[PDB]
């Protein structure tokens, strides 16, 4: 058993092993065992050949492959020879990509432009090896093939070739008289689909081997679809040097699937309610195309915010403001959401969770910081983990949920621990979620909760159609999704096989994830569609609201009280100069900021600050106060003035200036005092109330309403005080932000 | 695919300043194929290019004369957004404005365009107002520009109330899902646009859209609304 080379006694050879490829100038990542092994196959055969077909399954690292090709044979025998690379128009954003993050030494030139470009990149013609690969699409090169029919291409590579399977193709015989050393080629697709096809590529290949008229004799030879492996050896011995396919399923390496499951979840009382009302809004009077097109924009809109949470729209939450187990009552996708972070948590999964819709940002943030949980932002301004509740928190003080927005995703942070991603707030373009999932990897689990028998449903069975409408390549209708039989029954349908199909959808590890029926459905590569069919129940609704002595005695003492109380005012006033500003009857983004309220910058021109403070404070405590003092101090004297003479209550706010502003006249940082704590200090003791800061926020947006000036408030935290820090917020949109006043936070 | 997606006022008072954001989702803002560009219409102006913003070893801002003296468009690398400033704004400028991106691999020909904003308040090359055709018969839009032939014609289909739609970029070069029937061609001093087997869904209107490099800056059509006989 002497007899190893007996094939013609050619020698082993080498190995390229990742090492090597590393000391050569790759940097991007390290390679798989199979992708290691395809790259020594693609160095073998550029040694002993002309060209090669790299046929495997899409997705498995082709372009990288040869990328690492080009390194091989950049720094195994200095082959800086010009490498042109062809490939179709939408994968030439990747490989211009992969080029300048896999191989930075070697400088890529993209041809690419108008005729003006064309006439530029002409310019540079220098060839002094200041370019070594050249990126192009199909038809820049096929139609500019003057220019690229003299160079002496050392390598030529072809992505997606599966577009040279007609051995009369005109980029095929443009190719076909090529100065190209090695050939090679990249298809996803099986060539083995048809011996015509893959004998053209092959041809395309080695023209004087695979010769085009023995085409003929070659698909005689294997026209046998069975295996008949005394014939089948020889076709595989024949194919051995110039394919080489691997199926997805023939590599454990491989990265795991990161399942998309995609979850269903129910409604609320008020959900449905609601959703049955904004149908019922506008009622659709118009006949075809003149406002539905925008007016049903608006209704989807609306009817996605409803499925979210309704707590969305401005009068839907109570006017007790005060967080409680509600928030996960009042919208099924958030008990579901619950539910599914508290499954997380147990399996010790950090997750990730985007937001088109900002307001969702603020009610999910409002959702962690009432039962608990670490987390960060994606912008405006956050005091979850900073603040003062940052040294403490229900959770872990690590971060466990990450909170995003697909807009703002470019801002850049490093997520290396989240292996798990929810999409609540679904796109009606998953492109977006491409690139925001990217972040998770750079056994991932990506989530989406959709309602039952909504608009959700459609949106995104539209969108995975839509989506499948890539490689293989009405708004009434789509919005109607008449099911609402389902929901007839008026009630909530809220989910609770959830709690058993959660622990059934995956069998999470000691520390990873580990691995289409009643709620879960996995999107493994199909087609889903939906056609709305009970739409009887619709034109039903339709048609359901096209349908719609003492006295006497209390005059005389009233008269008399007031009679005092002229008297009393007459007194105050002559006393001294004591007045009030405030009156009760005398007749939308919540965007935060970073600094310190006393130096309001926000849009300049006039900037009114806002301030709480009770009865009697006077000079005391710090912080904003102090702030203040330094601001020309102002306020310490008119309140001084205003608390010696008794002249505040519940209620109640001074307007003042502070320095001067040379810029513009007109533009004055106004000041407030609002007065809600407690007057108990008849016996020096204190305490906060709230419902009287629910007037002040009504007379001081009575007062910004007329003068029409910028708002600007203080954290008013640092204490005991969510649940007035949350009702407190909701009432500043309330009265000032809901009701079109320029309202601004200041943060740190 | 990218998403341009854009937010601001839709309702700007006299002599403010208008302000829009365009973020970007899908690409970077500095990428080396790209340039970004802010182009608004209305029925009575047309459909005028305001400016564009590029980053070639430098970033560079190319702003059109019909407001170099009021405009400003100002990259965010961290945000990865582009705004648009206008100063002084006059009842004129009532339209709705988009941001796209022109790119490199396809001839900067504004492959994929924004949502529109509606804010209320050097080149010759025309274009056939009025089209009419029949079903199943072939229709043809003439680009008639001064030797357009020495440069690359890009044709956006528009359909009412619709973002313009990158149709053929490159002079006939066609963009992946666009019917095999619509064609380009540009020879001399005519381009043209051949839809052949005119559907009831090819009614809309039809733009012609060129790069000036004498004055350095994008030219449109007047359009071509075209009429099925369904
Ligand atoms: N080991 C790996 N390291 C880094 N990226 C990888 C790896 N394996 C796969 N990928 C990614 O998977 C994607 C699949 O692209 P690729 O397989 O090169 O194109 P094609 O599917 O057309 O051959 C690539 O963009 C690459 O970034
Ligand atoms: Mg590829």
């Amino acid at each position: 058993f002497l007899l190893r080379l007996h094939t013609e006694g050619r020698a082993e050879a080498a190995r390229v092993q990742e090492q090597d490829l590393r000391q050569w100038g790759l940097t991007g990542i390290h390679l798989r065992s199979y992708q290691l092994e395809g790259v020594n196959w693609l160095a073998q055969r550029f040694h002993c050949q002309n060209g090669c077909i790299l046929g495997d399954e899409m997705g498995l690292g082709k372009t990288c492959q040869t990328i690492a090709l080009f390194i091989y044979l950049a720094g195994r025998l200095n082959d800086e020879g010009p490498f042109l690379i062809l490939c179709p128009l939408s994968v030439l954003s990747n490989w211009k990509e992969e080029m300048q993050r896999f191989a930075p030494g070697l400088s890529c030139v993209t041809y690419a432009g108008d005729k003006e470009e064309r006439a530029c990149l002409q310019q540079d013609l220098k060839q002094e090896s200041r370019f070594h690969v050249l990126l192009t699409t199909y038809e820049i090169c096929l139609k500019d093939a003057s220019f690229l029919k003299s160079f002496p291409w050392s390598v030529l590579v072809v992505d997606e070739a599966h577009r040279l399977k007609n051995q009369s193709s005109l980029l095929h015989k443009t190719l076909s008289e090529f100065s190209v050393v090695f050939s090679l080629l990249l298809t996803g697709t099986p060539i083995q689909n048809s011996l015509q096809e893959l004998y053209s590529l092959l041809s395309f290949v080695e023209p004087d081997l695979f010769s085009k008229e023995e085409v003929g004799d070659f698909i005689q030879r294997y026209q046998d679809i069975e295996k008949e492996s005394e014939s089948a050896s020889e076709l595989h011995k024949l194919l051995q040097p110039f394919l080489l396919r691997r199926v997805k399923a023939e590599v454990a390496t491989e990265l795991p699937k990161k399942t998309e499951v995609v979850i269903y979840h129910g409604m609320s009382a008020l959900q449905k309610k609601y959703y049955k009302a904004i149908l019922m809004k506008d009622l659709d009077a118009f006949e075809n195309e003149t406002a539905k097109k925008v007016k049903l924009q608006n209704i989807l809109s609306q009817l996605r915010k409803c499925v979210d949470h309704p707590y969305l729209f401005d009068g839907v939450e109570p006017e007790p403001f005060e967080v409680g187990d509600h928030l996960t009552e009042a919208s099924g996708k958030l008990h579901l959401l619950d539910k599914l972070l508290a499954f997380l948590y147990s399996g010790g999964h950090r997750v990730l969770l985007f937001s088109q819709m900002t307001q969702m940002l603020d009610i999910l943030q409002d959702y962690m910081d009432y039962r608990g949980y670490s987390y960060e932002r994606v912008d405006g301004s956050v005091r979850g983990e900073e603040r003062h509740l940052a040294i403490k928190n229900f959770g872990q003080q690590p971060i466990f949920v990450f909170l995003l927005s697909t807009r703002a995703g470019g801002v850049g942070m490093n997520l290396t621990a989240a292996d798990t991603v929810i999409f609540v707030d679904s796109d009606f373009n998953p492109q977006n979620d491409l690139q925001a999932a990217a972040r998770a990897h750079r056994s991932v689990k990506v989530i989406r909760l959709i309602g039952r028998d909504t608009v959700e449903e459609i949106v995104y069975r539209k969108a995975a159609s839509k989506l499948q409408l890539t490689n293989m390549i009405q708004l009434s209708e789509i919005l109607k999704f008449g099911l609402d039989k389902l929901l007839a029954s008026e009630g909530s349908t809220m989910d609770e096989i959830d709690l058993e199909s959660i622990l059934g959808e995956t069998k999470d590890g000691q520390w990873v994830s580990d691995a289409e029926g009643k709620n879960h459905m996995y999107l493994f590569e199909g087609k889903d569609y939906s056609k709305e069919p009970s739409k009887e129940d619709r034109k039903s609704f339709e048609q359901l609201v096209n349908l719609q002595l003492e006295d006497r005695q209390k005059k005389r003492q009233e008269a008399a009280a007031k009679r005092r109380r002229l008297i009393e005012e007459k007194k105050r006033q002559k006393e001294e100069a004591e007045h009030k500003k405030k009156m009760a009857w005398w007749e939308t983004s919540l965007k935060y900021v970073s600094g310190d309220v006393t130096h309001p910058q926000a849009g300049a021109e006039d900037a009114l600050i806002v301030h709480c403070v009770d009865d009697s404070g006077h000079w005391g405590r710090g912080g904003l106060f102090t702030a203040l003092e330094k601001r020309s101090a102002e306020p310490r004297k008119i309140y001084e003035l205003a608390g010696k003479m008794k002249d505040l209550s519940l209620g109640g706010v001074l307007l003042f200036p502070v320095d001067d502003k040379e810029s513009r006249n007109k533009g004055q940082d106004l000041l407030a005092l609002i007065v809600a704590q407690h007057r108990d200090r008849s016996n020096v003791l204190s305490g906060i109330k709230m419902a009287a800061l629910e007037e002040g926020l009504k007379k001081i947006f009575l007062a910004a309403k007329k003068k029409k000036a910028s708002v600007h408030l203080p954290r008013i935290g640092h204490a005991t005080k969510g649940f007035n820090w949350y009702g407190t917020e909701r009432l500043i949109r309330k009265h000032l932000a809901a009701r079109g006043i320029p309202t601004y936070i200041y943060y740190f | 695919q990218v998403q341009l997606q854009q937010s601001g006022p839709g309702l700007v008072r006299p002599s403010q300043t208008l302000s829009l954001t365009c973020a970007i989702s899908g690409d970077s803002v500095s990428d080396n194929d790209a340039a970004w560009n802010w182009v608004r219409q209305s029925p009575s102006r047309g459909l005028e290019w305001l400016g564009r913003t590029y980053y070639r070893s430098k970033w560079s801002n190319e702003y059109a004369v019909f407001v170099q003296s009021r405009i400003t468009i100002n990259p965010d690398t961290s945000k990865n957004q582009f705004s648009l400033h206008l100063n002084s704004v006059t009842p004129e400028d009532t339209a709705v404005y988009y941001c796209a991106r022109a790119t490199r691999p396809t001839g900067n020909g504004l492959d994929i365009w924004g949502q529109g904003t509606m804010v209320t308040v050097s080149y010759v090359l025309t274009q056939p107002p009025s089209v009419s055709v029949a079903p199943g018969q072939t229709a043809r839009i003439t680009c008639g520009g001064n030797n357009i032939g020495s440069k690359s014609v890009h044709w956006y289909q528009q359909k009412p109330g619709q973002a313009p739609v990158l149709v053929v970029y490159d002079d006939s070069d066609r963009p992946s899902g666009i019917p095999e029937r619509f064609s380009g061609s540009n020879s001399g001093n005519t381009a043209a646009l051949t839809i052949s087997r005119v559907e009831a869904g090819d009614e809309a209107d039809y733009y012609c859209q060129v790069w000036d490099s004498s004055s350095d800056h994008v030219v449109f059509g007047g359009g071509t609304k075209l009429t099925v006989l369904s």
